[PDB]
């Protein structure tokens, strides 16, 4: 809530659109090169969604990216222009579409890898709307984007679904959870970065002993590697030497995966009977990614609840960090490193503001020298004609 | 061969597989 | 499965009559 | 004839008569017909033993790396026959069959100690 | 060659220049090229079908720009492994991303080609290439946290001898070759492998047209 407010978002943004142009020119041009086959500057698109009035325009616009993203210049959208569709999109309904394009992603190719993640994030927290805030920050994750600590204003987001969360869990869902704890959490200042790292990793862990190692890694950025559940365990291990767990959803989480895992062990007909689909195309397409030294994780059982029984007696014992509330106290941390991190991205996110501009310029003088150029020739060739 | 290798090719090839083979004999015997 | 958008009518009859 | 590609090689070209087969080692281009026109004769392979029990190869050792030397391949069973002389490491295919016949050789000696039970 | 009375033949010229435009005005866009049915495995603009062996990676899988168009730069410094690398080494071998040009025709934007410089087997190419198989269905991506753990390499030594008997005729020639000069040194007549080195099979081709020098 703080960055958005204290921001300034719609005066830099009301400051920025300098071009003066029409969209049923843009529009007939744009069309004109399609319809011919031929490349589109990126300028044409930036100006076009720059000159966005109404809904119908911000129709048009998402369909103009689109069949832009599918021409030659893909890869030439600048940040700026993807800038403008989002603030666009902020002033009409902001909650609807960009998340549309960002769920889309590969056909519109915005691909906003920025502080404007952050801004849509905002623009969601002022105005309550979670699901869309939790898939947007799904998104972000999967598009791994964290240089910025949009993660806290994520991990935040999270810890809150993640309070949200009574439910029962399906494959998909167990994994979206994991990786939105474990690649948002990178946070070495705290121990609610440490132990929803830990929450993550002991998610994933039960999809692994529960299906398989492929439905993890399956489309997210995790690592086909087995041991999680190990690495996990590691992060409690960095506790002889470190302060602080928070550590309670450590406990109740990694109590939930024992569970199931021991009760999976003398219960055979109770837990594993509830996959019927195809038992001989599951038995002649089945393919194992593990090797016959590598030691399945299934074997490992007796070590594991050994560990998360020492190691939890330790923990308490040692670095007293139980935590009475996750949610709460990750609410209290991220909402206190906050406002001096505001105050960081605005001096960097300026500089890049008056660059785009910088570009911009530079771009619109190659178009006219270009044009120029072209007449100059033009003249040339048809004041004193000679051809072959 | 070292047991890691051998279990390497039992992953590539698995299922079109064959009765894995020891040594050769030292010398071969008649009829 | 994704459909496209439609194809837009982008026209504005107050600036060309 | 002219053709697209192809390389020098070494070769056997099968003369002989039905049921006594001859071979005649070659370098020749590898597009041309097996019997047909070469570069130049390196050698003779008799594969039927003679009246001493022998089969007699004759290689033209100077001329046969001259050619492997600008670069001409081996057919298996040149390679077979180089390598049986000892102007060649064994072809590990030779080694291998080797040992799969002594497999052979063996459990034919368990069967045939399990059939005279 | 050439006699006296030899015909001018015109349609000779005609059927190349003819067959060169209909085939770089036809020249196929590798979005449908590579199209795979994945019932039949069978490639419908070549009707070709795909090699028991490939049909479990091809299921199971993901080709290169599968993985490359929801990543935000279209991956651009981005680490690549491939799954059959990752099965035989046990080294690291991984693709580093210069270049990448997307084809457009794809409705879902899976078929392009690409650009970089390689790591095979810990080792490091220094220069920029345009990388191989990539419609193939092996390609992994590697996340930014693991990046640095794949990266890392424990470098080991070489220990195949340098040098290796000749084969047992090979030597006598050479042997008696030097007695008949009247070089009486005993010292075994060794061979040099050092310039025998070859890549393994996996070691991926360069597809760039050779510069004659
Ligand atoms: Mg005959
Ligand atoms: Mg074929």
């Amino acid at each position: 809530c703080l960055l958005s407010a204290a921001y300034v978002d719609s005066h830099k943004w009301e400051a920025r659109d300098k071009e003066d142009c029409h969209l049923a020119d843009l529009a007939s041009l744009m069309d004109k090169t399609y319809e011919r086959k031929l490349p589109v500057s990126s300028l044409t698109i930036s100006r076009f969604v720059d000159n966005i009035a109404s809904r119908e325009d911000i129709d048009h616009a998402e369909y103009y990216l689109y069949k832009f993203r599918h021409s030659p210049n893909c890869w030439y959208l600048r940040d700026w222009t993807i800038h403008t569709w989002i603030r666009q999109c902020l002033k009409y309904g902001a909650q609807d579409k960009a998340l549309y394009t960002l769920k889309n992603k590969v056909q519109y190719g915005i691909f906003p890898d920025n502080y404007t993640f952050n801004l849509l994030m905002d623009y969601f927290i002022k105005k309550e709307n979670y699901k869309d805030a939790l898939s947007v920050v799904f998104e972000i994750m999967m598009q791994e984007a964290f240089e910025v600590p949009s993660t806290q204003l994520l991990s935040l987001y999270v810890l809150y679904h993640c309070l949200a969360e009574k439910t029962d869990l399906s494959w998909e869902e167990e994994r979206n959870f994991g990786a939105s704890l474990l690649l948002p959490g990178l946070k070495q200042k705290n121990s609610v970065g440490l132990s929803s790292q830990l929450y993550g990793y002991a998610l994933l862990g039960k999809v692994e002993l529960q299906q398989g190692l492929r439905a993890v890694y399956c489309n997210m950025p995790l690592l086909w590697q087995p041991g999680y559940l190990h690495r996990a365990l590691q992060v409690m291990e960095k506790v002889a030497s470190s302060p602080e767990d928070g550590q309670l959803c450590g406990e109740a989480l990694d109590v939930l995966d024992r569970v199931l895992k021991a009760v999976t062990a003398p219960a055979q007909g109770t837990s594993e009977e509830q996959p019927q689909e195809g038992e001989e195309s599951q038995r002649s397409e089945e393919l194992v990614e593990q090797l016959d030294v590598e030691e399945t994780e299934q074997s490992k059982l007796p070590q594991y609840l050994e560990r998360f029984e020492a190691l939890r007696s330790k923990l308490q014992a040692l670095g007293k960090v139980e935590s009475e509330s996750l949610l709460t106290l990750s609410t209290q941390l991220a909402k206190a490193q906050l406002p001096t991190c505001e105050a960081e991205d605005i001096a960097v996110y300026e500089q890049r503001l008056q660059q785009w501009h910088g570009e911009r310029v530079r771009l619109i003088q190659r178009e006219q020298e270009q044009r120029e150029r072209a007449r100059q020739d033009y003249e040339a060739r048809r004041a004193a004609k000679a051809s072959a | 061969p070292p047991e890691r290798e051998l279990s390497r090719l039992r992953r590539l090839y698995q299922g079109r597989l064959r009765e894995e083979s020891g040594p050769p004999p030292e010398l071969m015997p008649e009829v | 499965a994704f459909q496209p958008p439609p194809k837009p009518v982008i026209v504005d009859k107050r600036r060309p009559q | 004839r002219a053709y697209r590609g192809g390389h020098l090689t070494i070769r056997l070209a099968l003369g002989g008569c039905t049921n006594r087969p001859f071979y005649r080692i070659v370098a020749a281009h590898s597009k041309c017909p097996r019997d047909g026109r070469f570069v130049e004769q390196l050698g003779s392979y008799d594969p039927l033993p003679n009246s001493h029990g022998e089969k007699l190869v004759a290689l033209n050792f100077d001329r046969i790396r001259h050619w492997i030397g600008c670069g001409a391949h081996l057919s298996k069973p040149v390679e077979k026959l180089l390598g049986l002389s000892g102007f060649y490491p064994l072809h590990p295919m030779m080694i291998t069959n080797a040992e799969r016949l002594r497999r052979k050789r063996a459990r034919e000696v368990l069967l045939a100690s399990q059939k005279t039970d | 060659m050439a006699r006296k009375k030899v015909r001018p033949r015109l349609i000779a010229e005609l059927a190349r220049r003819v067959r060169a435009l209909r085939e770089q005005r036809e020249r196929p866009r590798d979005s449908q090229r590579y199209a795979l049915d994945y019932e039949t495995m069978m490639r419908p603009h070549s009707g070709n079908r795909l090699p028991m062996r490939a049909w479990a990676d091809v299921r199971h899988e993901s080709r290169l720009l599968q993985l490359l168009n929801r990543l935000p730069l279209f991956g651009l410094g981005r680490l690549v492994t491939r799954k059959s690398w990752l099965w035989q080494h046990d080294e690291p071998c991984y693709w580093r991303l210069t270049r990448v040009r997307p084809d457009y025709a794809a409705e879902n934007l899976d078929h392009g080609k690409a650009w970089g410089i390689l790591t095979f087997k810990g080792k490091t190419e220094s220069e920029a290439r345009e990388i191989e198989q990539v419609m193939y269905h092996d390609w992994r991506l590697v996340p930014k946290h693991e990046e640095e753990a794949f990266t890392a390499f424990t470098l080991v030594p070489e220990d195949t001898p340098l040098s290796v008997p000749y084969p047992p005729l090979l030597r006598a020639m050479i042997l008696a070759q030097r007695q008949k000069y009247g070089d009486t040194s005993t010292e075994e007549p060794m061979l040099n492998l050092e310039r025998a080195r070859i890549d393994p099979w996996d070691y991926p081709a360069k597809l760039e047209a050779k510069t004659k020098t």
